[PDB]
């Protein structure tokens, strides 16, 4: 739609569309 | 045009075509660079 | 086994060619065992010879001093004549 | 900073003074000393702070440029922001003064605002206390990818991050300074004409002024039939390089460590290393573990003493006088009718589970000046940074156990406790118990457990030239190759790692390290010694090698046929190795599509095992949330009946 919905902590809500989209050598 | 600007440079800015006495290297540089690069 | 007798030198491209011919002739089970034996031989000989690296080993060709000094001389002469107005800045840049 | 290397914490120190002296009033339009001590704020997990009169608390900064918030050491790093867009004259630096003043202004629009700043702001970082080097360099970072000509002498061209932030987190140069407009300034020596007073010829230049001065880095050791003023040197001007006469030079860069950061400035013979290995070397020195016993490097750059002084790890006298009493816990100093007791840190855990421990460096009856060393901390000997050990090293392949970066070592490094370190782990039992994470309980408040870790297969070691290795094999001393004096070597490095990595500086260091040990000498060599003469490092190393050979009657140390190399023997057989081998005593530190491949092999059942369904059943429900149904039907090839699978 444009500017998406945002919560109080300035975070854009995620919809369902967003949801679906040691080693050592041994020579012998 | 390139007649009033030359007159303007003489009268307002004191231009004159003073002689430039060039060395052979400088004389060659101006005569050869008018033809091209190599 | 009818292996050819190499008698000059075995470098990286020579050993790669030999392995490919061994694979095509003997198969991969034979060549896999051959690789293990050749690998062991290479490690053992590299240790016994003990190649190293020192300051003296970093050899510069004899003529570098002559060549660098000649390039310095030509650059130095061109810089003078650039200051005299005999060559322009692009010519100095290219040279 | 005009005639000495400035204090590495001076930017943090001066910035905080500006905040207290001028920053407070600019935002308010009395300060009371903290009731607790810094060691108390750490023990009780409190905040070292001052009272503003009661508006609230203002966190105070230590002389080392660190804050104590809820017991955690924190450092505010410097940010670089837009004031050619990449020219530093179009940039500006915001230091701790700018950030703390913004928080105060945000606070007045006083305690929880600063606790939230230190805990959450990305420029407030927990201090890296792995070793003395990590403490001092953390506060000098610059957070924002290409090197710009304006960076010279202000931002190090080598020290950067590895990964995706490369070119966006850099380090301030050793002689750099923040100016009066948030600009970085670097000192240069002014060449003044005959008629001028010119009291101080050292001047700091901002990036805007840099382009319009002719700055030369060469020397004046060149004479022909003409005069010295007409000799030519390479110089910087208008963000390019020229070759002009000395008489046209405006400024000279004279400081040996002017253009590089602290980490790059600790690499001896750095001019013989590729610049890429100097970056990797800076990172490795920040991963070096302090050892239980510390040892000065035979070969250094001379900056090790500056790092020790500015790190705060050692104990330095705040007052002159005489030493009266020393023990493991304290040193008593008395001067001018004033007696001072200085506690000593003992077996204290750091941020990264490393061991901090102070040992006295003075005795009873020794006179001290103010600012002189009293005790040595971890990874510090005699007032010098000491991150490693000098060990006997040979460069040769050894049966594939040093293949690539693998390293072969002798058992004497294990039972000699050469690379043993202490590691104190804090877990949130009787004191002195042996719990089994195996270790010993040393302090109960929280349980602190100490581990003594000797060197092991799989541990990582590194020199100062980007030569990093992993220990793959530990051999008895009689199996190691040994020299013509009978001494077996301690480590065997692969010589094939040098030409590909192009770090020749390790070759110079190891040879000079051997000479120093035999001559009972240490060397502190400023970088770029070639400015004196051609092959300056080669002359220094070969002459010292010959002197060591002559004085100790050890002809193998300097072989005229192949200087720096000698024939060594196989410990297993006693036969000599065919070619001469370079040997030395360097300073070595101890450090802290799959589906497609399976499908390409056609291993269908292996792929099914490694995938297992919950992944698909959960997918169906999420599609159902969008009013879509995903049904799986099986059509029987026998009777053509359709079966709906339970998904």
């Amino acid at each position: 739609r444009g500017q998406p919905m945002r919560d109080g902590h300035n975070k854009v809500y995620k919809s369902f569309s967003d949801v679906i989209e040691v080693i050592v050598v041994g020579p012998s | 045009t390139e007649d009033e600007a030359r007159r303007r440079n003489w009268i307002e800015r004191g231009w004159a075509p003073w002689e430039e006495i060039l060395t052979p290297e400088a004389d060659f540089a101006r005569k050869s660079l008018n033809e091209g690069e190599e | 086994a009818n292996l050819v007798f190499h008698n000059k030198v075995i470098d990286g491209t020579a050993i790669k060619r030999l392995i490919s011919r061994l694979i095509d002739h003997f198969g991969m089970a034979y060549t896999s065992h051959i690789l293990d034996q050749v690998k062991t031989l290479g490690f053992q000989q590299a240790t016994a010879t003990s190649i190293s690296l020192g300051i003296d080993d970093l050899l510069t060709i004899p003529s570098k001093g002559w060549l660098v000094q000649d390039a310095e001389q030509q650059s130095l002469i061109l810089e003078k004549h650039h200051h005299y107005g005999n060559v322009h800045a692009v010519e100095k840049l290219r040279q | 900073g005009t005639s000495t290397i400035p204090g590495f914490n001076q930017i943090q120190f001066e910035g905080f003074y500006r905040f207290i002296d001028q920053g407070l009033i600019e935002e308010l339009s009395q300060l009371v000393e903290p009731l607790i001590k810094e060691r108390d704020a750490v023990y009780e997990s409190l905040t070292y702070s001052s009272e503003l009169y009661f508006i609230g608390n203002i966190p105070l900064m230590n002389s080392l440029g660190t804050f104590i918030v809820n017991g955690i050491y924190r450092v505010v790093i410097n940010q670089i922001l837009q004031s050619d867009m990449n020219h530093l004259k179009n940039k500006r630096i915001r230091s701790v003064a700018d950030l703390l003043q913004d928080q105060l202004g945000l606070a007045l629009a006083l305690t929880t605002t600063y606790e939230s700043f230190f805990g959450l702001h990305p420029l407030s970082q927990v201090l890296d206390r792995t070793n003395p080097l990590t403490q001092i360099v953390h506060g000098r970072k610059l957070s924002y990818r290409d090197i710009h000509p304006s960076h010279y002498g202000r931002i190090c061209p080598i020290d950067t991050s590895e990964g995706i932030n490369v070119g966006l987190i850099g380090s301030l140069s050793i002689h750099a300074r923040i100016g009066d407009w948030g600009s970085l300034e670097s000192p240069f020596y002014e060449l003044v004409e005959k008629s001028k007073k010119a009291q101080i010829r050292m001047l700091f230049l901002s990036p805007s002024q840099d382009e319009y001065y002719m700055i030369a880095a060469g020397n004046s050791l060149a004479l022909n039939r003409g005069i010295q003023e007409e000799q030519v040197v390479p110089a910087r001007y208008r963000q390019e390089f020229l070759t002009i006469a000395w008489e046209e030079v405006h400024l000279r860069s004279i400081f040996p460590f002017q253009y590089f950061s602290i980490g790059a400035s600790l690499i001896p013979f750095i001019e013989h290393n590729d610049a890429n290995r100097a970056l990797m070397s800076s990172n490795m020195q920040r991963q070096a573990v302090p050892l239980s016993r510390s040892e000065k490097c035979i070969v250094g750059t001379g900056l090790e003493r500056q790092v020790a002084l500015d790190s705060g790890v050692p104990a330095i006298a705040e007052h002159e006088g005489k030493i009266l009493y020393t023990d493991t816990e304290k040193i008593i100093l008395s001067g001018n009718e004033n007696t001072l007791s200085i506690p000593l840190i003992m077996y204290q855990r750091s941020n990264k589970n490393t061991c901090m421990h102070q040992k006295p460096q003075v005795r009873r009856g020794k006179c001290i000046k103010k600012g002189q060393i009293l005790a040595d901390g971890a990874a510090t000997v005699g007032g010098e940074l000491a991150l490693g050990k000098n060990v006997l090293v040979a460069y040769m392949p050894w049966e594939g156990y040093n293949f690539e970066d693998a390293v072969l070592i002798s058992e004497c490094l294990v039972y000699g406790d050469i690379y043993t370190s202490f590691h104190i782990r804090k877990y949130e039992v009787m004191l002195g118990s042996w719990v089994e994470g195996r270790g010993r309980v040393i302090d109960v408040r929280r349980v602190y457990i100490s581990q003594k870790r000797e060197i092991k297969v799989g541990d990582k070691v590194a020199g100062r030239h980007g030569n990093k290795g992993i220990i793959s094999k530990i051999l008895p001393r009689q199996d190691m190759p040994y020299l013509q004096d009978g001494r077996p070597v301690d480590m065997v490095f692969n010589p094939l790692g040098v030409p590909s990595r192009m770090n020749v500086g390790q070759i110079f260091e190891c040879s000079l390290g051997l000479a120093g040990s035999l001559l009972d000498r240490h060397y502190r060599i400023a970088p770029f010694d070639e400015r004196y003469e051609q092959e300056a490092s080669r002359k220094l190393v070969f002459s010292e090698l010959y002197e060591a050979s002559k004085q100790t009657a050890n002809p193998w140390v300097f072989e005229p046929e192949y200087p720096g190399k000698s024939r060594i023997f196989d410990g297993r057989t006693g036969d000599p190795f065919e070619q001469p081998v370079i040997i030395g005593k360097p300073y070595i530190l101890k450090l802290i599509m799959e589906v497609w491949a399976l499908e390409g092999f056609g291993v269908a059942h292996i792929l099914q095992e490694m995938l297992t369904p919950e992944s698909f059943r959960l997918l169906v429900r999420e599609l159902r949330s969008l009013a879509l149904e995903l049904n799986h039907f099986l059509v029987s090839e026998k009777n053509f009946q359709i079966n709906r699978k339970e998904v």
